[PDB]
Protein backbone atom coordinates (compact mmCIF):
# COMPACT_ATOMS: atom_id res chain seq x y z
CA UNK A 1 0.00 0.00 0.00
CA UNK A 2 3.33 2.36 -0.11
CA UNK A 3 4.09 1.79 -3.60
CA UNK A 4 3.81 5.07 -5.61
CA UNK A 5 4.69 6.27 -9.39
CA UNK A 6 5.89 10.21 -9.45
CA UNK A 7 2.89 12.24 -11.77
CA UNK A 8 6.14 15.16 -12.54
CA UNK A 9 9.66 14.84 -12.32
CA UNK A 10 10.87 17.27 -9.83
CA UNK A 11 14.16 18.82 -8.93
CA UNK A 12 15.52 18.53 -5.79
CA UNK A 13 15.84 22.40 -3.83
CA UNK A 14 17.31 21.24 -0.86
CA UNK A 15 16.29 21.42 2.42
CA UNK A 16 16.53 17.22 2.01
CA UNK A 17 13.92 17.29 -0.58
CA UNK A 18 14.45 14.36 -3.18
CA UNK A 19 14.74 14.15 -6.82
CA UNK A 20 12.37 12.32 -8.64
CA UNK A 21 11.32 11.43 -12.26
CA UNK A 22 7.88 11.09 -14.46
CA UNK A 23 6.44 7.74 -14.03
CA UNK A 24 9.37 6.16 -11.50
CA UNK A 25 8.53 4.44 -8.66
CA UNK A 26 8.54 5.15 -5.11
CA UNK A 27 7.83 4.08 -1.49
CA UNK A 28 5.81 6.29 1.09
CA UNK A 29 6.95 6.98 4.49
CA UNK A 30 4.57 9.75 5.72
CA UNK A 31 3.75 13.42 5.04
CA UNK A 32 4.28 16.67 7.18
CA UNK A 33 2.07 18.23 9.13
CA UNK A 34 0.01 20.34 6.33
CA UNK A 35 0.48 17.11 3.98
CA UNK A 36 1.94 19.12 1.50
CA UNK A 37 4.97 17.60 1.58
CA UNK A 38 5.72 13.63 1.51
CA UNK A 39 8.64 11.55 3.04
CA UNK A 40 9.47 8.93 0.46
CA UNK A 41 12.03 5.95 -0.74
CA UNK A 42 13.42 5.83 -4.14
CA UNK A 43 16.56 3.77 -5.77
CA UNK A 44 18.26 7.21 -5.42
CA UNK A 45 17.89 8.18 -1.68
CA UNK A 46 15.09 9.26 0.03
CA UNK A 47 13.39 12.85 1.27
CA UNK A 48 10.77 15.06 0.84
CA UNK A 49 8.48 15.72 -2.19
CA UNK A 50 5.24 17.79 -3.15
CA UNK A 51 2.76 15.21 -1.78
CA UNK A 52 0.23 15.69 -5.19
CA UNK A 53 3.49 14.75 -7.41
CA UNK A 54 3.32 11.30 -6.59
CA UNK A 55 -0.08 8.69 -6.76
CA UNK A 56 -0.79 4.97 -5.40
CA UNK A 57 0.01 2.06 -8.37
CA UNK A 58 -0.88 -1.50 -7.60
CA UNK B 1 9.79 18.73 5.91
CA UNK B 2 10.49 21.82 4.47
CA UNK B 3 9.15 25.09 5.73
CA UNK B 4 7.81 26.42 2.43
CA UNK B 5 5.04 25.25 0.63
CA UNK B 6 6.29 22.74 -2.55
CA UNK B 7 5.40 23.78 -6.13
CA UNK B 8 2.35 23.65 -7.63
CA UNK B 9 1.55 21.18 -10.01
CA UNK B 10 2.51 22.21 -13.61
Amino acid sequence: PNLFVALYDFVASGDNTLSITKGEKLRVLGYNQTGEWCEAQTKNGQGWVPSNYITPVN
Amino acid sequence: APTYSPPLPP
